[PDB]
């Protein structure tokens, strides 16, 4: 018999992206190449099967330091770290190919999906 | 808020 | 010019909670009177304006054990921290005048406008 | 997905 606030989910995770912009209780750095990312576990678990892999490995889970596959872009990371605390997805025709082939090895499954999707319709 |  | 997932922050948010019942990745204890509530410290400061100034506070954000007002019922914050994990609010006849206080001590504004409203009605 |  709960009531429900509609809004409550957008605004928990407003105010996350709002602790990242702000470097608050950030946790652990993703190196991408050259590039470092900060971020909090829990968010890129909620958001990611590979990271959700990780952060419940006995040993990873206590990084500070997660390295990718070299083969991962660092733009493509960037776009899918942003939607991981927006909802919003910054697919363009010149980072399709990127945002896709790093979203596969992130497991951002429904990331896969609009890209497969976009790539189709062209 | 609603009934969900 | 993005693109966005209607469902992202609500899968967001149940996958945050699916690591809140597992107990991963719980970063901090909640103390009320004999009850101890474990969470995650970037969820509790996303919902609650108090948190939000406990965890930004640069000698509390290392705490791992937060004690509340010894007038704070366990109940309350417990259909609350509920709340702040599932956007679900148990607001029963028994329970509403506790959770007021609760959500007015927690600086969570919206569970106190929706508490006002329905005492009001009765 | 949808135009936000
Ligand atoms: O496309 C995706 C997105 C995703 C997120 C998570 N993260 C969780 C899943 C569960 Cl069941 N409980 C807790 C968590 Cl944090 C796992 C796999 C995938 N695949
Ligand atoms: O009723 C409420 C709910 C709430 C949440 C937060 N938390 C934040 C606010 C901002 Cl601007 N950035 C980041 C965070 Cl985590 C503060 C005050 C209140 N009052
Ligand atoms: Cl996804
Ligand atoms: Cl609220």
């Amino acid at each position: 018999s709960c009531i429900q606030f509609t809004r409550h989910a957008s605004d928990v995770l407003l105010n996350l992206n709002r602790l990242r912009s702000r470097d608050i209780l950030t946790d652990v750095v993703i190196v991408v190449s050259r590039e470092q990312f900060r971020a909090h576990k829990t968010v890129l678990m909620a958001c990611s099967g590979l990271f959700y892999s990780i952060f419940t490995d006995q040993l990873k889970c206590n990084l500070s330091v997660i390295n990718l596959d070299p083969e991962i872009n660092p733009e493509g990371f960037c776009i899918l770290l942003d939607f991981m605390y927006t909802s919003r997805l910054n697919l363009r025709e010149g980072n399709i190919m990127a945002v896709m082939a790093t979203a596969m090895y992130l497991q951002m499954e429904h990331v896969v999906d609009t890209c497969r999707k976009f790539i189709k319709a062209s | 808020w609603v009934i969900p």
